[PDB]
């Protein structure tokens, strides 16, 4: 970027970083592989 | 739970199953949690080294297109018995009157982004040859004052910036910071704008960029011309949060989520999918 | 610098400039009000922080408003400034004022 | 109330001041509202005479 | 063991015996706004136990041909104790929000409820260009419903707003849904009486039906205003 | 007490007060000084991290913009029979003529940057084309010897700086150093620039940069065509000195700064601020 | 030095150029309970600056023949503002409070006001064996008049208030009082409605007087509560 | 302490027991032209005592419709004294001021005028296109008067004009106003008699009024130059 | 900049000092927090 401002940059295709859980799994306690889920 | 993912997961074999008290098949909905069941689990797997990459679904790829957001075309020329847009326009910025680029924002409900910003000149005569304009684009911060013709004085940009471009050149290009007086734009808003009652539901001004002015520097030629001006948005260095459900009935306002439906399936007000026969009939069955 | 508070048909130049204050008859007396748009034509337009101001268009921080009585030496008096936050209409009573 | 004695002028003036403190911030320029013009000045057409 | 729940806040607590396990909306939990966030100057008020504690809102009655219904926060506690009065004598708010929704029938009844918070929920109005207007929005209270519950009332889908942070109440397996709510907006705090933060949608994607004894089946919303901030103190509007 | 400042100041959590001999929220305006309460003293505040940037009232931010200076048409042909500018002009330059870029100078009592000069040019028939001419500016100091013609020969330009350039280029381009003959120009000038009593008030002929004189190179065309110049200046390495009070009354000329007022306010000499009913009247009240 | 003083709670500020040092009633400050000293269990709320500020009352003219005027605490302010939203909704309150009586005047006017908080100042009542009803206790922001001030309507006497935590307000003097009130009483906490700490009284014992222009002299009364806690929540009374 | 003052420079002193602080403009001080600075070469007369002194120009009469007085420098003392004889005497002058405004009254009187000096200062004629002649800008020791103070005279403001280095004068408060003036100009010397670099201006905002004895109420000016440099000598002009 | 002639640079946008109280506190004596200003 020769621009004097960063946001004039191109852009950015480095963020590979992901946490699906915060949308499949969204509960408080953690669902055990395996176990029945209602105990 | 947070991690870096530059390819899809792998596939680990899996043995036959017997377990008393374990049952990873079944599930229960109604906690909110997805199925966490892996394939692993519903049948006997081989040991797969999946390369697959998943950068072009990153969030900045997906939104990362130039896409039109604006076209306009009016009459360059002598409009000495106009009543219409006088070799000049004003359009207050809005990414909501194309449907393509609109759906896709409105997939998320807050956004971050830069804006990169991309104006193409087009002229046709109303022949003998086409004319090598100079155009301006002044922006003007929403709601302020904007140009009232196309030789006022207030072209004269002293603060606003303003950007002149030849037909002959390459589209005119230029980046908009996130502007936004909040940390994130709100592509979706459900409040008002003002103290009062009255006020617009669903608009918040703080999300627009502001008025893009454009005028034909050159004083009218002797014939008229129809110019048309596109502009179109890429943003970057975006960051987005809360996706939500995609939009399926047409759109009907820029103002607002208004539906109606088409006038039958697919995306009518009460059958979104096309119907089938039954529940039992599968189309395209292989015959 | 100052607020053009006195921005009233009948007040020329500098008298536009200044705020008369008069003995009162009646209790808790509502003197005067000031619009606070620093980005619209109102008393405080024309100043140094509205003039700069008006050549942006976003504005964040703190104002400081200050006032410097003019009147004799034997003259005494209390008086009270609130700065409501937005919301409602305007205060017309100094029990509203007050909060 | 505003309290005076018989020779003093029972109707006083305050002087109201404005000013941003240090935590203030700007941004986005545009031209200012303040000032405009319709016309040429006078004596500009003259610098090309 | 997940099935159980007591929640207690300030004077108030709740308990279920069929409970799902709870949602915590993207994984986040109510906090107070720190220094490096903060945007307002005045010294906050922070109520604690007075606010921060579970309002019951008015009962509905789920019905064979009921569409849904839908409460806006914190439009619908505005006027409630003394989280209201605050809203009402501050420009400014802050706010989590636990929900737990009620909703019990019996072993011979079937019905299937999507508990599901929205956040920016922007309504569309049907078949017209003319934007919805206040009253359309602000129902307080008593909350609203919903016209055409298979889009979200927003040209969208019920579908797949499952996207969203949700839980569901099929009666065969659970007679409750709580969800955890974390301040959600792009600024740190915001004015109470224009704009809602989220909007809990309570929708029978299944009907309510059985063959048995016939009885009026409501179903109840409790909301919990958390970490509570208000600032820019003046007069009650 | 100078100091780099790059973001506004943070605030600190303030507690009660009730301290004898200590009233921060008293000033004396007499002295000239600008109250120094501090809002940590005037009410209870909460600690505050700002990180509100400063950049963009950077003196060389706020007037480092290319406003427009200067534009002029006149029409290209054959000027056998003409009384008017016969395929060129001169332009004394000045900051003044132009009221964006003027108020803003005007802000400040001296000035001292470097200025960067971008000249745009476009063209109209008097239709069969727009032709692709070539132009000369030519900088002439300041009461210099200017061409009388569009072939004088004065147009060798031996020493004086010369640009030409075409109609179908990006505008050109160049910086003037600050040339003054002082530390700085006086945007202000209280004094006569003569040693006689006749001269001129408030024209301090140091502070002109010079002459700018612009002819089209080509000889005319079989038919006529208006050609207009427009300059753009932008000043850069920029240092300023004794703010001033901002212009408040319409400019009425170039060579003074002559008052009268608007007809009616706002901005009319006993009036600048618009009226309202009363001192206790609230405009914009909410309802 | 001790003429000057500016104080300063919530978003609230006052300043005085003619004080005459100030009074700390009994040599004590305001402060919150503790534990070892507290009753009820429930956590209590601190709403802190939404509560502890000055609140300013409508001014008394005072006159060549006024008697004197008197205000009781916690009464005087359980309707205003947020201080007086949490006493309607709590059983239990709880607070100091600092209070600070204006009037100024002329180099040419004369008079002087005796500014006495007396805790428990129970009236009685001019000839007859009757107590004192509701309504001639209960002024509430109004506050009441004296009708004896000579023996402080409760047939004891003026002359020997200053045993109490006061002030005085001399014309020629000062041209203010302030007084700063702890908690007092035999319990940690009390019920608000019924009964008052503290009464603020302003007696002019020596009448106003002055041969210069004649103009309305008012006294102000604003005062701030300190440190307010509040306990036993429920709806509004 | 910081309400009395003295000034003394040369053969002439000052004193005032009710001032309020002083101004420097800008946070500086006068002084000599240093080497580095230096353009003209031949070496300079530095007089000292003889012109840095205080000079008292004619006073003016504060009046109700008083519009305001200026008094351009140098040209207000181009012909008084020695600092007149050195100025007429040579091409080139450079010196800082020291600037006292006087004006006392009453206890009774109130009246504000604000003292400002400004930098470059050109004039503006009112409805015309005509510029000011030489005769409305040079008027010497008399000074002149605002036509239009409300605008500066230039089609500015006086509401900004705090902007410049300045004080007020505010009857009820203090009798004279101080302001120290630095050489100030883009050049290190110029010519005295074509180019004034500051100008006094005593405008009063706020109007002179009493109820007493009605008394001529004067202003009076004195200058004192400072740190006086003169270059080029020859005859006097 | 590669021209030889140093005004010729773009903008110089990186001077942050700043002295606010050559404008806002121009007195002689320091005025001291809380302290009365006049005495
Ligand atoms: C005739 C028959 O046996 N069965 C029809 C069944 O085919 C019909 O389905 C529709 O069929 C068309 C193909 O003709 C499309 O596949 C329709 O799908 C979509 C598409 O994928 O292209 C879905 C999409 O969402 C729609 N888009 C918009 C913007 O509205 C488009 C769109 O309408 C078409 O492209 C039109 O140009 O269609 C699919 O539904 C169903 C209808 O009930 O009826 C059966 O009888
Ligand atoms: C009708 C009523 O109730 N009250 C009017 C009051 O509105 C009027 O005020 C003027 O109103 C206009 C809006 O119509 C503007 O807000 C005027 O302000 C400014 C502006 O901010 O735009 C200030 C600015 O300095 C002015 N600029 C110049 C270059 O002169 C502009 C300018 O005149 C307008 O933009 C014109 O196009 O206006 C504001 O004063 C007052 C007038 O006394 O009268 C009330 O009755």
């Amino acid at each position: 970027n020769f621009y004097k401002d960063s946001y004039a940059a191109s852009a950015s295709k480095q963020d590979f970083s992901q946490d699906p859980s915060k949308f499949t799994e969204p509960v408080v306690e953690g669902l055990k592989a395996g176990a029945p889920v209602l105990k | 739970v947070e991690s870096i993912i530059k390819t899809a997961t792998d596939t680990v074999k899996s043995e036959i199953n017997a377990e008393l008290g374990v049952v990873p098949s079944l599930n229960a909905v109604e906690t909110g949690a997805t199925s966490n069941t892996e394939p692993e689990e519903a049948i006997q797997t081989r040991t797969v080294i999946n390369q697959h990459g998943v950068s072009e679904t990153l969030v900045e790829n997906f939104l990362g297109r130039a896409a039109l957001v604006s076209k306009k075309s009016f009459e360059y020329k002598n409009h000495a018995s106009s009543s219409t847009h006088k070799n000049f326009f004003k359009w207050t910025i809005n990414t909501k009157s194309f449907v393509q680029l609109r759906r896709k924002l409105e997939l998320f409900t807050y956004l971050r982004f830069d804006a990169e910003i991309t104006i193409l000149t087009t002229v046709a005569v109303n022949y003998m040859g086409l004319p090598d304009l100079t155009l301006q684009a002044m922006f003007v911060p929403t709601g302020a004052l904007t140009p009232k013709e196309q030789d006022s004085f207030h072209w004269q940009s002293g603060s606003n910036a303003s950007v002149f471009f030849k037909i002959s050149d390459p589209p005119a290009r230029m980046t908009i910071p996130f502007m936004c007086i909040n940390s994130a734009y709100s592509v979706f808003y459900d409040g008002f704008a003002g103290f009062e009652k009255n006020g617009l539901y669903g608009i918040n001004p703080a999300d627009t960029i502001g008025n893009l002015c454009v005028r034909i520097v050159n004083e009218h030629q002797p014939v008229g011309f129809t110019v048309t001006v596109r502009v179109y948005m890429k943003p970057k260095h975006i960051k987005a949060w809360a996706p939500r459900p995609p939009r399926t009935m047409p759109y009907m306002s820029i103002a607002n989520a208004n539906y109606k439906g088409r006038d039958t399936a697919p995306n009518t007000l009460n059958a979104i999918i096309g119907n089938r026969a039954s529940v039992t009939t599968m189309p395209h069955n292989i015959v | 610098s100052m607020m053009e508070i006195n921005n009233t048909d009948g007040a020329n130049g500098m008298e536009r400039l200044r705020v008369d204050i008069s003995v009162q008859a009646d209790l808790d007396q509502l003197l005067f009000n000031i619009p606070l748009d620093i980005q619209l034509d109102g008393p405080l337009r024309n100043t140094l922080v509205g003039n700069i101001s008006r050549y942006y268009t976003h504005w964040s921080g703190s104002l400081e408003m200050t006032f410097m009585f003019c009147g004799s030496f034997m003259a005494t008096g209390k008086l009270i400034l609130c700065y409501t936050p937005p919301g409602g209409s305007c205060p017309t009573t100094r029990e509203t004022a007050m909060l | 109330n505003l309290i005076v004695p018989s020779e003093s002028s029972d109707t006083c003036s305050l002087i109201g001041f404005i000013a941003a403190k240090d935590d203030f911030s700007l941004r986005l320029m545009r031209d200012s509202p303040d000032i405009g013009q319709s016309n040429h000045l006078h004596g500009a057409e003259a610098a090309y005479q | 063991s997940d099935r159980v729940l007591q929640l207690k806040l300030g004077n108030s607590a709740i308990v279920t015996q069929e409970a799902a396990n709870y949602c915590c909306a993207y994984g986040e939990w109510p906090n107070y706004l720190p220094d490096h966030e903060a945007v307002a100057i005045d010294k906050p008020t922070q109520p604690e136990t007075s606010t921060d504690r579970f309002y019951t809102l008015r009962s509905v009655k789920w019905e064979s041909n009921s569409t849904g219904w839908w409460w806006k926060l914190p439009d619908a506690l505005n006027n409630i104790g003394m989280f209201g009065q605050n809203v009402q004598y501050h420009y400014l708010y802050r706010s989590g929000f636990l929900i737990h929704v009620q909703c019990n029938a019996t072993k011979f009844h079937q019905g299937a409820l999507l508990v599901v918070a929205i956040p920016e929920h922007q309504r569309g109005a049907h078949d017209t260009t003319t934007s919805p207007g206040f009253n359309d929005i602000m129902k307080g209270e008593r909350g609203g419903t919903f016209n055409h519950p298979y889009v979200l009332d927003d040209g969208t889908s019920i579908a797949c707003a499952t996207i969203f942070p949700h839980q569901w109440i099929n009666l065969r397996t659970n007679n409750s849904a709580t969800i955890v709510l974390p301040w959600m907006n792009v600024a740190p705090m915001d004015f109470p009486l224009r704009h809602n933060q989220w909007t809990l949608a309570v929708i029978p994607v299944v009907p309510l039906g059985t063959r048995t004894m016939s009885s009026v089946v409501p179903i109840t919303v409790s909301i919990a205003p958390m970490c509570c901030e208000f600032n820019g103190l003046r007069h009650a509007i």
